[PDB]
């Protein structure tokens, strides 16, 4: 999954 | 509420407390009680309360994840029939997380967001309200799914335009507002162009602003932009 | 029960669902809405709800600890008095973590254990009220606390008799409850000698035996042999 | 802390 904060 | 009788200011100190024994339920609903008192949050309890939702959701969303994976799995040609057990479970965990999500969401509606006026407060509160709206759509698979998409977009949106006037750059909670905004784009709206552009645009926005930062702010700001160079890596 | 209503065939099939998506309290209720089928469980179900509740009381003890050094930290001498709150979270997470102990040791006492006659169901079960009751001796401070860790004593020494007598020396339930009996003695009971001696002739009586193993008997084995080893070095 | 299964 991509980074999310 | 279940915390209406606790002081704020003890709801506060025990989230604090409830973060280091790594209890995010317990931080999440001390918060919660928190923000019922009615007074608006500072920044840092701003941060507890992001913090302990996001890690709430985060743990839904992975056995959502696993749960859907069997589910699809058992669902192919050739699988042994396994009865209703899989998609109960998997249902019964949708649920809980999409009742989570109402509960961030309804904080914000009552009366978070309306009473945030400042940069800080109101982007980020708005992008919380993208980001819940996004895990619900994560999970949509009916006829309010395009509302519910909108609904993330819209919040996005609205944090994106405010970051973009008041904010510089750099800050990083306008970073990671994009940072999401861009994996929304990716991920829920079928628009991985846009998310491309946003991160790209984002990332050298930033770098170069950094050269007015402190040693400090510049390590803030890094932080989240290699999280935004990490996307595009993973995206091209 | 909330689980009165699903199958126990369905409830096994969930908690195995719930141990592959990391959901331990999840688990733990599906497999003590199973036991409170009334039916015997099997080798494999035995594993699921130790697994279940294991995981749910790990969590709970390693936030206690958290809580409990930071309360001792806050008795110390020159701290700034921060109220009630430290000690009030303690007490919150310690009384559910001795709801969950009460909770196994009710599905132990109605009615596992008296109906479990073989070697491995009987002595896995009085490891199991061991355990229990010397988590709820890690968190005593009162006038029972006496009577508690003899509880604790008590079953670990009847799985003990039976598993002398009934089981060869490198079976591994006999070798693991020999390793939890073995910390009770050092962690609770104020007895490293005891606790060292237990796991080394147990070690010892193993290594003997192994020779009469299989391949995949022998890695059982052995695996726990190490727990073993690895406390006696931690201890000399 | 020690090991115990
Ligand atoms: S608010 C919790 C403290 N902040 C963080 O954990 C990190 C990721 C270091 O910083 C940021 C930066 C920008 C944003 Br919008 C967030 O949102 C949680 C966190
Ligand atoms: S019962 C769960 C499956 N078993 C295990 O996870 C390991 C640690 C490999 O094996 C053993 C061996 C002996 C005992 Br008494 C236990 O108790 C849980 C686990
Ligand atoms: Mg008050
Ligand atoms: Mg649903
Ligand atoms: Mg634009
Ligand atoms: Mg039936
Ligand atoms: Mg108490
Ligand atoms: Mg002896």
């Amino acid at each position: 999954f991509p980074a999310t904060v | 509420g279940a915390m209406g009788s606790m002081e704020r200011a003890s709801l506060i100190q025990k989230a604090k407390l409830a973060e280091q024994a790594e209890r995010y339920e317990d931080m999440a609903a001390f918060m919660k009680g928190a923000v019922e008192k009615g007074e608006e949050l500072s920044n840092e309890e701003r941060c507890l309360l992001s913090v302990a939702y996001k890690n709430v959701v985060g743990g839904q969303r992975a056995a959502w994840r696993v749960l859907s994976s069997i589910e699809q799995k058992s669902n192919e040609e050739g699988s042994e029939e396994k009865g209703p057990e899989v998609r109960e479970y998997r249902e019964k965990v949708e649920t809980e997380l999409q009742g989570v999500c109402d509960t961030v969401l309804g904080l914000l509606d009552s009366h978070l967001i309306k009473e945030a006026g400042d940069a800080e407060s109101r982007v980020f509160y708005l992008k919380m309200k993208g980001d819940y709206y996004r895990y619900l759509a994560e999970v949509a698979t009916g006829d309010d799914k395009k509302r519910i998409i909108d609904s993330a977009r819209s919040a996005y949106q609205e944090a994106m335009d405010i970051s973009k006037k008041e904010m510089p750059p750099t800050n990083p909670i306008r970073l990671g507002l994009a940072l999401n905004f861009s994996v929304f784009h990716y991920e829920i709206a079928n628009s991985p162009e846009e998310a491309i552009s946003l991160a790209k645009t984002t990332f050298d926005e930033a770098m170069a602003d950094l050269h007015t930062l402190s040693e400090d702010s510049y390590k803030d700001s890094t932080l989240i932009m290699q999280l935004l160079r990490d996307n595009l890596t993973l995206w091209t």
